[PDB]
């Protein structure tokens, strides 16, 4: 099932997962007033490249998907897992974790590939 | 325990906005003629214009502050000038005019000027002794015969827009770059604020024309249903209206008068487009209107502003207020040239609860500032011969009157002039968005060691 | 700074027109509305109607309407005022006042005025 | 051995492959008339980040070399293995495969990104 | 600790490396005399890209860290691990290493890339 | 030193007559010419 | 006291104070401005 880009966005985000080949496949869409046209499409690859930066400088770089070592505050939306991928949408979700979105980023950047990299070379010197 | 998870290409999305980009298809880029108005460098158009809807998604739509708008009012400006700069540039033609009342058998109470006139040549010694015809418009007088001097000559240099660029409005899709999309609002019955039950998004608009006109649409998108009211807020008078039709009228416009353009060298490479003396008749410019249709729009209309306004009430139709011409009569281009005419008996009507055609004079003005930008104006060169151009009305803008008397009559008349208030007619349904793939939220997932 | 400077002082016969004039400067003249207000001698203020200088647009009270001719000079940056058919209840003195917050693009307001 | 850029192309597929990180070193390379040199150079990194957004939602994202678990349709090209690496040019090869290229990547993509990477957290949630 | 960006350069390079996530973060930051700003910053996708491409033709790819098969010529700066990591700063060591850079960078590109994943395809292809 | 690198088996068809970089070059040269007389002076009064 | 070079008197050599001075400007004329018009759109502000 093809439900092109941002179909899944008022769906539940557990719903909302199975698009994501989707929405980053179109994310990069592969004188004057022709200096209209030129500085729009500028915009894209580096929204785009700051994820990969960011999904870089996190455990991730690898696209769609990913998770991390640094644990879920109850002080971020406190809910059961039911109540978050299958009752709410990434719309509505998003709207709660903007809030701490930075304060996690600061711990998948650092807490972790910053740490967890590290670890590597010690264990990988012997 | 829940933890973090990092999803890349989520369905999340943040308003903002950036430069758009115009489709105006392939066909209308083949009228060329060395810029046809806008179209030189556009992109062309999908040939599909792929329509993709997003389910259980609520999205508050604004088109009176929708950006979209400013950048259209912006780029039809500046694309204006873009065509005047190579053009020739008439700084020269302000000169002192020996004119007449043009020739005609009394029946007055003229208009039209036979003016002759002192002017230079290619060659910078020789110089020129040349007559035109001038609408009174363009030009004034200054205290023997009267003589006569143009009107922009104490204010903004002149230019004319070369006979090659036409000013005839061609469809414009505004199109978004990745990262970003447009969203179109389809539901039926909108008002163009608050939320929009049917989001549907789109990369491109679909044809717009970007008509330069006054006190009426043409070519636009028609509502569906109701003849749909839209206001950003209806308790201020001052804050204009915009309506949308179901049904399109018919309009024939035209020009009677067969004009003879007089081309003259001001050169090298600079030459000047004056108009003849017109062949055969005397006439004036004018646009038919079917009354019957006409009547039975108003009747339509009257049924919905009683859904707003009063179950039972009076409305009453009056001619405008005052201010320019551009705003005081209907300007726009029809083919070369810019018409401005009378509206009032459209307007004399007064409704409460429960076969012929009609017509209106019409003015035709070259020099014009339009968008009032002063220190720039341009020329528009006249066009041989009887003009005739047909436009479907999609569109309407108005304004309120006061206090007055409680709870009694309310007053209508034209309004507008903000060409911004022109764009918003086809924009009512866009606005853009920007994605944000990143999100964050928790499971029992977590990476390794 | 701005300042609002009006025509002189006028006696007229009755029956007769008068037009009295203001003068805006140190502004953008063609991007902010002129408000003007008669005040009759120990009567409150009366309104009788704005200008916006962007292309002339207009909006007159019900009392005042047909009476009141308002224009303004984008080039020459004076705005006019005319009242007719001249009665001796129309003797009063007159004033411009400009709206709070302009612009050339976006606008409100209604409430506002400051220079008078 | 060096050949430099593009050396193999003429040369078999099978002998194509060990150019692969030279091609891909030198493919991002590190007033008027002055406007026509500097729109040329902005191609570049269209066409190489649009392969890493190919091969990054792809199950590849690793430079010059990559598998799938998508079958080879023999209606795509039906040749024996050296029919193919070892007699054939990636000229001549390519030539046979653009017909099929979207079909491939599409199950590139989806079928193996889109899904083998869910299958992650599913079981990576125990 | 946070000490920001080029906070430990003149510190020992193994204290330096405790700033990698931040160096690595802000690196790509997310009409007349408006030509000025714009130029400026297009040269930083650039650099960003040509270490992302050296970063993807060796063998790393990953951020912030990375080793190779590549042995460590004596001839190239010969120091003990303390003489070099803990005695020395990464502005005194890169100084040293300028010269082998590319001959240490060829056998990152083709003696590993190039070699070792060839080597996948040959072992995964049974 | 314009490094020319030299590929074998490679049989590639060649037209100069469709080649594109001719009206590039011809337009450069038309453009950069008016490039120079922008700044230069106008003769336009010496028509006499 | 920084130059480039203290031992070229060619060479500019630049101060920097601890203490600011104070200066008062002043034009005590009282100029009248004449914009007379040379255009359409053109315009001359000459001193009265
Ligand atoms: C080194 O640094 C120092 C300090 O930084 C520099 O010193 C500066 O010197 C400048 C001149 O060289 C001088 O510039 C003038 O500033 C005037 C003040 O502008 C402010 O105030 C006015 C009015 O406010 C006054 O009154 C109100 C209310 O009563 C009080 O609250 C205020 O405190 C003031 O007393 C405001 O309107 C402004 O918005 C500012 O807030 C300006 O008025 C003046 O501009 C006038 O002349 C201009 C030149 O022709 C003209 O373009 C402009 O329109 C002004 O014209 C006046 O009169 C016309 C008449 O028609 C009227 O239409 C206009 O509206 C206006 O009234 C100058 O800009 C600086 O003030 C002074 N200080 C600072 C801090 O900058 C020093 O120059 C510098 N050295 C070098 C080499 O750079
Ligand atoms: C006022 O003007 C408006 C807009 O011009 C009229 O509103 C409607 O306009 C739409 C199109 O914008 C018409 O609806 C559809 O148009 C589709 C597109 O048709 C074009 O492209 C086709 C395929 O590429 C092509 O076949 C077609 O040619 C047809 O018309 C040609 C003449 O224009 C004719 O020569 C050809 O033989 C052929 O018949 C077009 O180039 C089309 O695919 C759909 O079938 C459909 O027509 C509406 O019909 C217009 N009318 C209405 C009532 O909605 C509006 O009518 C005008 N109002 C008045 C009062 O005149
Ligand atoms: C010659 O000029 C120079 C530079 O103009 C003077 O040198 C010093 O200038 C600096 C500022 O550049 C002053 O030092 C600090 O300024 C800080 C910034 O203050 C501004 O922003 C504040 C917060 O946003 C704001 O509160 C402050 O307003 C204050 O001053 C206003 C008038 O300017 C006044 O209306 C307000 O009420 C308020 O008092 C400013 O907008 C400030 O935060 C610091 O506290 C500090 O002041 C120095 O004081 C200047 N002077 C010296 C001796 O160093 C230099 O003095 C001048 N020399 C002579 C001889 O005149
Ligand atoms: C963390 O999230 C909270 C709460 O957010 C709440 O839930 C969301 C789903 C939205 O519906 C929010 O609208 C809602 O508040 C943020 O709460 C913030 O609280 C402060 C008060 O402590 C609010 O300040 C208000 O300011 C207005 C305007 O001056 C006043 O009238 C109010 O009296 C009050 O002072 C603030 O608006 C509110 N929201 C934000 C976005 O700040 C909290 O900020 C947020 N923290 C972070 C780091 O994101
Ligand atoms: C899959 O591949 C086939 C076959 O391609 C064949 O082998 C290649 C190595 C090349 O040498 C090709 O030139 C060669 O055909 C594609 O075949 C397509 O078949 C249609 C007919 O079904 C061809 O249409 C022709 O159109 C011309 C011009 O009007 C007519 O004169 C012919 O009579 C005939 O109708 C078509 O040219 C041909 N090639 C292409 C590129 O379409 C097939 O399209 C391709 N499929 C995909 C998805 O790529
Ligand atoms: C490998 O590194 C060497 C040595 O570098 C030395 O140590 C560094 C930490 C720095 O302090 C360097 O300044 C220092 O030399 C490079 O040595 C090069 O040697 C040649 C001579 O064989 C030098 O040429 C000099 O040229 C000057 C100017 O004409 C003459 O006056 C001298 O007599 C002498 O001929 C050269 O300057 C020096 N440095 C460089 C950067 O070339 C060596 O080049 C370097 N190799 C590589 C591939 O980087
Ligand atoms: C053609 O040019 C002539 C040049 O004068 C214009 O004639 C003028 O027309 C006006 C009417 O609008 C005359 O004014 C009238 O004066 C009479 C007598 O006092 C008065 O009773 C009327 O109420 C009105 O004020 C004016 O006198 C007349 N000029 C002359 C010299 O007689 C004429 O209007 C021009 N045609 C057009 C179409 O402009
Ligand atoms: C759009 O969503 C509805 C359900 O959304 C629910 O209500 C929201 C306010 C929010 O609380 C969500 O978390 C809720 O799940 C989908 O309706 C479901 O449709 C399926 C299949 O048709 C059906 O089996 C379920 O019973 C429906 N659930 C409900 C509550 O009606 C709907 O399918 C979504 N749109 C699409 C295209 O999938
Ligand atoms: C260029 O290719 C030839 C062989 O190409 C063959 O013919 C083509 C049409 C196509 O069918 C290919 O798949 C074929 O392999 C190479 O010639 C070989 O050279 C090696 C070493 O010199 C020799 O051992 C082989 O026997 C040769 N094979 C043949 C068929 O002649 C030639 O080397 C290639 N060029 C380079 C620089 O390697
Ligand atoms: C700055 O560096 C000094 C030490 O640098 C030493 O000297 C250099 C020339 C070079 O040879 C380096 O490799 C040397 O290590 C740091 O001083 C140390 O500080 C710590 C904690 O304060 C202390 O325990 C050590 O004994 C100090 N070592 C010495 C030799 O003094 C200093 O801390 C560095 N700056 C910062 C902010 O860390
Ligand atoms: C436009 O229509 C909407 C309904 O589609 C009106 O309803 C408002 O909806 C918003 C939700 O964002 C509510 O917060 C308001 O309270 C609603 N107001 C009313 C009166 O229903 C909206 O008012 C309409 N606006 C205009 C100017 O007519
Ligand atoms: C405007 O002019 C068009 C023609 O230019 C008129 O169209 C005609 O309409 C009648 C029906 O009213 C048809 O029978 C004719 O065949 C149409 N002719 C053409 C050429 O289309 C239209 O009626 C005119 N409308 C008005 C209000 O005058
Ligand atoms: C959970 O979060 C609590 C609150 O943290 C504070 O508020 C947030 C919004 C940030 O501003 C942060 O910098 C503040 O310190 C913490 O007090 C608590 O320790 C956290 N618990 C865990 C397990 O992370
Ligand atoms: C192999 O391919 C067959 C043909 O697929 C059809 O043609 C190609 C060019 C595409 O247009 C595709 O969308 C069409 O369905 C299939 O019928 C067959 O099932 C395929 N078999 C396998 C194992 O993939
Ligand atoms: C160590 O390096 C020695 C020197 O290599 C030569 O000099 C360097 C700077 C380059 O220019 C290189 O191309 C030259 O060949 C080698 O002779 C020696 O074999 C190397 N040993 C190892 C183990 O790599």
């Amino acid at each position: 099932v093809f439900l092109g880009f941002l179909g899944a966005a008022g769906s539940t985000m557990g719903a909302a997962s199975m698009t994501l080949t989707v929405q980053a496949r179109n994310l990069l869409s592969g004188t004057v007033w022709g200096i209209k046209q030129l500085q729009a499409r500028v915009l894209a690859v580096e929204r785009y490249l700051r994820d990969q930066q960011l999904l870089g400088i996190w455990g991730c770089s690898g696209k769609l998907i990913c998770c991390t070592n640094v644990p879920w505050n109850s002080s971020w939306s406190n809910r059961n897992l039911s109540e978050i991928w299958d009752n709410m949408t990434w719309l509505q979700w998003d709207k709660e974790i903007s809030n701490y979105t930075q304060i996690i980023y600061g711990l998948l950047e650092e807490s972790q590939n910053q740490q967890e990299k590290n670890e590597q070379d010690l264990l990988a010197l012997d | 325990n829940l933890w973090v998870t990092v999803y890349y290409g989520v369905p999340v999305w943040k308003d903002a906005e950036t430069t758009l980009f115009c489709a105006s298809d392939a066909k209308a880029y083949e009228t060329e003629k060395h810029n046809v108005w806008a179209t030189h460098a556009c992109v062309p158009t999908d040939p599909n214009p792929q329509e993709i809807h997003l389910e259980n998604v609520t999205e508050e739509f604004n088109m009176w502050k929708n950006n979209m708008v400013e950048q259209m009012h912006t780029d039809i400006i500046s694309l204006w000038d873009q065509s005047l700069k190579p053009c020739v540039k008439l700084t020269p033609l302000c000169v002192t005019l020996q004119c007449t009342n043009v020739t005609n058998n009394i029946t007055d109470d003229g208009e039209l000027k036979n003016c002759s006139f002192n002017m230079t040549t290619e060659l910078r010694d020789k110089k020129q002794k040349v007559y035109s015809l001038f609408y009174r418009l363009d030009v004034v007088q200054i205290n023997s015969n009267k003589e006569y001097r143009l009107i922009n000559c104490n204010t903004s240099a002149i230019t004319q827009a070369c006979p090659k660029v036409s000013f005839e409005p061609i469809p414009i899709h505004y199109c978004a770059p990745a990262g970003f999309a447009i969203l179109k609002c389809k539901d039926k019955k909108f008002n163009g604020t608050g939320p929009c039950p049917s989001v549907s998004t789109v990369q491109c608009t679909h044809g717009i024309k970007p008509v330069v006109s006054t006190q009426l649409l043409l070519n636009g998108s028609l509502a569906e249903e109701e003849v749909m009211i839209r206001s950003e807020n209806i308790t201020n008078n001052a804050k204009n209206i915009l309506v949308q039709f179901n049904t399109p009228v018919q309009i024939n416009c035209t020009r009677p008068n067969n004009n003879t353009r007089k081309s003259i060298r001001i050169g090298p490479g600079q030459a000047f487009y004056a108009t003849g003396d017109i062949i055969g008749d005397i006439r004036q410019a004018h646009c038919n209107v079917s009354k019957a249709t006409w009547n039975e729009t108003l009747g339509k209309v009257v049924k919905q502003l009683r859904k707003h306004f009063g179950n039972n009430t009076i409305i009453r139709f009056a001619n405008s207020s005052g201010g320019d011409l551009e705003v005081t009569t209907h300007s726009f281009n029809c083919g070369g040239e810019f018409f401005y005419c009378n509206t009032s008996g459209l307007f004399n009507s007064t409704w409460i609860s429960n076969n012929d055609s009609i017509t209106l004079p019409c003015r035709i003005k070259q020099i014009i500032n339009m968008w009032q930008r002063i220190g720039q104006a341009m020329y528009a060169p006249p066009i041989q011969g009887v003009i005739r151009c047909v436009s479907n009305i999609t569109g309407l803008i108005l304004t309120r009157d006061g206090g007055s008397t409680n709870s009694t009559t309310e007053t209508f008349r034209p309004g507008g002039g903000d060409m911004r208030d022109n764009w918003r007619s086809e924009l009512y349904k866009y606005k853009v968005v920007k994605i944000e793939p990143l999100g964050v939220a928790p499971t029992r997932c977590k990476r390794r060691v | 700074e701005v300042q609002l400077v009006e025509s002189g002082a006028q006696v007229k016969k009755p029956g007769a027109s008068v037009t009295v004039s203001c003068t805006a400067s140190g502004y953008k003249f063609t991007g902010y509305h002129m408000h003007w207000v008669r005040q009759a001698p120990g009567r409150g203020l009366e309104w009788m109607g704005w200008i916006n200088p962007f292309r002339g647009a207009v909006k007159y009270p019900q009392n005042f309407r047909g009476r009141v001719s308002m224009t303004r000079d984008t080039s020459m940056e004076i705005f006019y005022m005319e009242l007719s058919r001249l009665t001796s209840d129309d003797t009063a003195v007159y004033y411009c006042a400009r709206e709070m917050f302009d612009s050339s693009a976006d606008w409100s307001p209604w409430r506002g005025m400051v220079a008078w």
